[PDB]
């Protein structure tokens, strides 16, 4: 029925490459810190 | 191995039968071939102890599962 495209995303921090589209959200950054939070919390649970 | 460790305390052992006390190079090394055979058996023992009655998973494991497992871990 639409003569235009029904579906438009909504993007969070957005941009491009080159002739690609790149996006990321706020959880992206916090993959690096949290699995490394873990790792020396985890090793000192062996140690009590 | 075991063969080349007992014949330096060997001759510690025959010294007391022969009425003297055996030298310093066959001491030492007697005790070298003491340590030398208990190498394997010292790092085998070095290996942590399995943990106690209290011990959860967390829940950073996939699903909260069973928690507080006894000696079996």
């Amino acid at each position: 029925a639409g003569e235009h495209i029904p579906i438009v995303p909504v993007f969070g921090e957005w941009g491009f490459v080159e002739d690609k589209e790149v996006y990321e959200g706020v959880v992206r950054l916090t993959k690096d810190g949290q699995r490394l939070r873990n790792m020396i919390m985890s090793f000192n649970a062996d140690i009590v | 191995s075991a063969v080349s460790a007992v014949f330096h305390n060997l001759a510690c052992r025959i010294a007391p039968d022969y009425a003297l006390e055996a030298t310093a190079k066959i001491i030492a090394t007697a005790k070298y071939g003491k340590e030398l055979l208990y190498k394997q058996t010292a790092i085998s023992r070095a290996k942590r102890a399995p943990y106690p009655s209290r011990m959860p998973t967390g829940s950073g494991n996939s699903f909260p599962n069973l928690n507080e497992w006894h000696y079996f871990p």
